RNA sequence: UGAAACUCAAAGGAAUUGACGGGGGCCCGCACAAGCGGUGGAGCAUGUGGUUUAAUUCGAAGCAACGCGAAGAACCUUAC
RNA sequence: AGCGCCGGCCAACUCCGUGCCAGCAGCCGCGGUAAUACGGAGGGCGCGAGCGUUACCCGGAUUCACUGGGCGUAAAGGGC
């Protein structure tokens, strides 16, 4: 999740399980559709909802320009 | 015959029986995110009635959600039907090649009779189990009989029998147990 | 191609007084529509819907990165 | 009968047995359903007709039926329930009106609106 | 092919044993008599017609 | 003595005209019989079924479809 | 200026879409590629600031029959 651009905000449990939550840009989250499947053996989900802006660092800025 | 042949004979009857547990054990609506509850249903592919492991592929990727995914969108339509049928109470969505079923979380008057299936479930196995076995002592009470076998010996094939019997129902208690856990969870 | 060009057009039509969270825009420079949307379960149901309600003569990319500066 | 039976017992009056016991005494009652499905019918129709079973504020939970094109009722929705059979579907006693609470109108009706809560058009 | 076979059957060909016989009336390929020119369909329709000169029904 | 919930759009009465009868009566047709030569069995001719096949074109289905539409398929005819 | 209807009862007709699907339905019943019966349109009938629906009472029900019904075979003569 951190890979994909992440910063965590907190972990809670629910159904024993548990239930983590970040903030992760939406150009990162494509093939988290499937990934989750990937690593926790297809027993995980997520939700995923718009939020804010911001400013993508100049390493990714200065090269989307093409 | 003789021993070690009945043995694995026994071992053998008794996985068939175990085996059986587990598939009525999916096929229902567990915590909903199995893949195989929804596997086996009556659907109408060409006027004629089939399973439909010839015809789609379920997988379970999130546990809330599930898709049932086919390849053939006429008969995605005959499914959609089948599966809208009197049982799971289910809203899906379908097309573009896909077929979305999600699940609401199991409400207690349906939590209350998913117990209630398993543990019946459960019982029938062990009663399989268990008619089984006395089907082996008696392969075993002509076998020793058959054979002219010794006494102590034709003892502990009893005891050795009851060892299996209590393998092959410790697990068909775990198995019934975990299915549970996962409707309580 | 092309004649059904008006239908795309009041197909979204029959959608923009019954969902009103995505707009249907042209671009301007480069020229095309782009319908909007909140998701891909958002714009997977718009495009499943009209292609088998509607027929539509179409067929998208489509990514979704909608950048603003 | 003779006058003087007629005088002893007496003409037997007839009694009208109600067609609508959930009802119980109104015109209208509200309720939420528990499922959502489909149902064909019997001969010589074929079908599936979109029926919903309802559990009402007089404690009764019957089967309804869903009139027209497209519904959006799933379960934990609130619907209002008035009367009305189908002669080819055994038990369905009662109607559920459109346009009511969590029941949406039909999509694009033309002819007879009110009667499937489609409002009038632009 | 019907139109393009009846066509086919007024251009001689290219070598002499695919002359077949068409009728001149409807089309066919077969129970074509060359006397007539026609077929034993539109020979009993213009027998009974009388358009045939003499031809009449046979019963003896 | 004798309910109901539920469920059906009929359940019935007689009579009429048909058809049918392992019902009757009086008849006829190579229908049986009485006769005579055949088929099935053999080898081939010809048509279908099936499979085969790049195609083995289509139709015809108990009788009343099977030497039938074809009273002339090497090519043509010929639709595959 | 809206609403209901426009298969028979019952007043008011065609076109297209659909193809025992989607749906209508109060009864008998409609939809299996020419649907006056389904959805829309054009057209028509009926009412009007109302129109349709559901629930209930009575009517038609002479179908609890005093007015004014029945009981051989239809439901119904009591075993005597
Ligand atoms: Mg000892
Ligand atoms: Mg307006
Ligand atoms: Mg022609
Ligand atoms: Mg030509
Ligand atoms: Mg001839
Ligand atoms: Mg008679
Ligand atoms: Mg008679
Ligand atoms: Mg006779
Ligand atoms: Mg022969
Ligand atoms: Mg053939
Ligand atoms: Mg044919
Ligand atoms: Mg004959
Ligand atoms: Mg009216
Ligand atoms: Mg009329
Ligand atoms: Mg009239
Ligand atoms: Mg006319
Ligand atoms: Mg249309
Ligand atoms: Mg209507
Ligand atoms: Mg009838
Ligand atoms: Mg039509
Ligand atoms: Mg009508
Ligand atoms: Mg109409
Ligand atoms: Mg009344
Ligand atoms: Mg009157
Ligand atoms: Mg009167
Ligand atoms: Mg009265
Ligand atoms: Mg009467
Ligand atoms: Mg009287
Ligand atoms: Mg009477
Ligand atoms: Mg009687
Ligand atoms: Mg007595
Ligand atoms: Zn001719």
């Amino acid at each position: 999740l951190n890979a994909r651009r992440g910063q965590i905000l907190g972990m809670e449990p629910r159904g024993n399980a548990q239930v983590i939550r970040a903030f992760v840009p939406l150009a990162e989250m494509f093939g988290y559709a499937t990934d989750l499947r990937s690593k926790t053996q297809g027993r995980g989900s997520f939700v995923m909802f718009f939020d804010h802006y911001q400013e993508v660092p100049k390493q990714v800025q200065e090269k989307l320009i093409k | 015959m003789t021993l070690k042949e009945l043995y694995a004979e026994t071992r053998s009857h008794m996985q068939k029986s175990l085996e059986v547990l587990e598939h009525n054990l999916a096929g229902l609506r567990t915590g909903r995110a199995n893949p195989a509850l929804l596997l086996h249903l009556k659907v109408e592919y060409y006027g004629a009635h089939v399973p439909l492991n010839q015809i789609a592929t379920v997988t379970a990727p999130d546990p809330r959600t599930l898709v049932v995914q086919s390849w053939d969108q006429n008969a995605l339509k005959a499914i959609e039907k089948a599966i809208r049928d009197s049982d799971l109470g289910l809203n899906p969505s379908n097309k573009g090649d896909a077929l979305y079923i999600n699940i609401p979380p199991l409400t207690e008057e349906r939590r209350k009779d998913l117990v209630r299936a398993v543990r019946q479930y459960a019982e029938e196995g062990r009663v399989a189990i268990r008619n089984i076995r006395r089907e082996a002592l008696d392969k075993l009470k002509k076998l020793a009989k058959e054979l002219h076998l010794s006494e102590d010996e034709t003892k502990r094939a009893e005891a050795e029998i009851q060892k299996i019997t209590d393998e092959f129902i410790a697990k068909a208690d775990q198995l019934a147990e975990k299915k549970e856990q996962e409707i309580l969870g | 191609t092309k004649a059904d060009q008006e239908k795309l057009s009041q197909a979204l039509a029959r959608l923009a007084e019954e969902d009103p969270t995505f707009r249907v825009s042209t671009h301007p420079e480069t020229g095309q529509t782009i319908i909007s949307g909140m998701g891909e379960l958002h714009l997977e149901i718009i495009v499943d819907r009209l292609k088998r309600e509607f027929k539509v003569d179409a067929n998208v990319g489509k990514p979704q990165v909608a950048y603003r500066e | 009968p003779t006058i003087n039976q007629l005088v002893r017992k007496g003409r037997e009056k007839v009694r009208k047995k109600s067609k609508v016991p959930a009802l119980k005494g109104a015109p209208f009652r509200r309720g939420v359903c528990t499922v959502v499905r489909t149902v064909t019918p019997k001969k010589p129709n074929s079908a599936l007709r979109k029926v919903a079973k309802v559990r009402l504020t007089s404690g009764y939970e019957v089967t309804a039926y869903i009139p027209g094109e497209g519904h959006n009722l799933q379960e934990h929705s609130v619907v209002l329930i008035r009367g009305g059979r189908v002669k080819d579907l055994p038990g369905v006693r009662y109607h559920i009106v459109r346009g009511v609470y969590d029941a949406a109108g039909v999509k694009d009706r033309k002819k007879s609106r009110s009667k499937y809560g489609t409002k009038k058009p632009k | 092919a019907r139109k393009a076979l009846i066509e086919k059957a007024k251009r001689t060909p290219k070598f002499k044993v695919r002359a077949y016989t068409r009728c001149v009336r409807c089309g066919r390929a077969r129970s074509v008599y060359r006397f007539f020119g026609l077929c034993r369909i539109c020979l009993r329709e213009l027998a009974h017609k009388g358009q045939l000169p003499g031809v009449r029904k046979a019963s003896w």
